[PDB]
């Protein structure tokens, strides 16, 4: 869903 | 995304938390300018603790899906091996290639490649390969990103050769150019310089209760520097000399209270009892950073040039060590600390970055001519340890879409949004 930013 | 309490670096110089950062906020871009916060990625998962592999280590805990920003050296060698009866001209390189993980996905990462041809075919190609590799990129490394869990997918060689990077703090405040504009109205454009050097000079062999500091007599350049600078502010540097047998000549600096000790306290180079390195200095105006540094080395540091230039400083007060270890990095120097016989040691290095800082020193064996040309403060690498950790909450700080997507942690480390 994200990771400190989301694609 | 990063764990609760991950100290960060704001574009103004301040250190907020990853959690406390609010939207519309600016974080410190690895280039000086700010980065705009818009989202606040929350959730949970396995968390990985990144920790500099080697106690002033650079460390940071993140989400297993975090793209660690890293670098990996290019590399190419054309050897000549024989595959049971047939001798090949093997060409080994580090290149961008893929490998699927156990999740499903095809990860894009770096790999060690090998391409062997029988001799007789003439190394005419083995060569053309080596030459194409050699003129393809304008840098001698690969700047790229891999998610925290995907590090284990790296094959040995490439993994040990891969490192993360912290960035210098190109950003400049001035809390220093100011603290002075409140006592004079006729103090040299050398104001900051001179006061930083004396301040530095005070941290090395100084004394706490008077702007008096046990300086060396043997150094007849330091002496001049000290004096000539003591007056630069407005003070004669009376002392002992040609009366008082020993090498550590106590020196007293008067106002011929005294603005020197006014600085040591206002700006706090003596935080409660023991000496101390103020953290505001890390993001302050560079030259003052280098100049203050110069003083401290000139004071009780020493410079050795064996396998490159490098300066060591000593302190006991960790309140200083930790202070220096960051004022150091703030500039671009590479740093490490070693504890001796209660006593601490800060080894600094970096080529031009270190020169810029040592061409301002004045002590016989510590000076060094300034750089020979212009020099950039490149990011510095650091190999590391990654340890899989349980589960927990996390908080990302997603940046814009027209920005680099990188911002600086509090410890200067460059993480990806």
């Amino acid at each position: 869903y994200v990771g400190s930013g989301e694609r | 995304s990063f764990a609760k309490g991950t100290n960060v670096l704001m574009a103004d110089g301040s250190i907020e938390c990853i959690e406390n950062i609010e939207v519309g906020n600016k974080v410190m871009g690895k280039d000086g300018r700010p980065r705009e916060v818009i989202k606040l990625p929350r959730g949970r998962e396995t968390m990985y603790s990144v920790v500099q592999k080697s106690p002033e280590l650079l460390k940071f805990t993140c989400n297993a899906t975090n793209e660690l920003v890293v670098r990996t050296p290019r590399s190419v060698r054309r050897l000549s091996r024989t595959i049971k009866g047939v001798e090949y001209f093997e060409v080994i390189t580090f290149e961008m290639g893929q490998k699927k993980a156990p999740d499903g996905r095809i990860v894009e990462l770096v790999k060690e490649v090998s391409k062997s041809y029988p001799i007789s075919e003439g190394p005419e190609r083995a060569n053309e390969l080596v030459e194409s590799y050699r003129k393809a990129s304008n840098k001698a490394y690969f700047e790229w990103t891999i998610e925290a869990r995907d590090l284990s997918l790296l094959g040995s060689h490439v993994r040990k050769a891969t490192y993360q990077t912290y960035a210098p703090i190109l950003y400049e405040n001035d809390h220093f150019f100011d603290y002075m504009q409140k006592s004079k109205f006729h103090l040299t454009i050398e104001g900051p310089k001179v006061l930083a050097y004396l301040l530095g000079l005070w941290i090395g062999d100084g004394l706490s209760d008077r702007a008096t500091f046990s300086v060396d007599s043997r150094d007849t350049s330091l002496m001049e520097r000290v004096t000539e600078y003591a007056e630069k502010l407005n003070l004669c540097a009376e002392y002992k000399d040609r009366k008082e047998p020993q090498v550590a000549k106590t020196v007293n600096l008067y106002s011929k209270e005294n603005p020197l000790w006014d600085a040591i306290v206002g700006l706090g180079f003596l935080k409660d009892g023991v000496k101390n390195i103020p953290s505001f200095l890390s993001t302050d105006n560079i030259g003052t950073r280098e100049t203050f540094l110069a003083g401290l080395i000139d004071s009780d540091g020493y410079v050795t040039d064996e396998h490159g230039i490098k300066a060591t400083i000593k302190t006991i007060h960790t309140s200083v060590r930790d202070g220096l270890v960051s004022l150091a990095r703030s500039l671009g120097l590479v740093v490490s600390v070693n504890a001796e016989p209660i006593s601490y040691a800060i080894y600094m290095s970096g080529g031009d970055v270190l020169l810029n800082v040592l061409s301002k020193c004045a002590g016989s064996k510590k000076f060094r001519p300034a750089p020979a040309a212009a020099f950039a403060r490149e990011c510095r690498g650091f190999y590391f340890e990654l340890q899989e950790l349980k589960e927990d909450d996390y908080y990302g700080i997603t940046l814009s879409d027209d920005s680099d997507h990188q911002f600086l942690l509090a410890n200067q480390v460059v993480v990806h949004n």
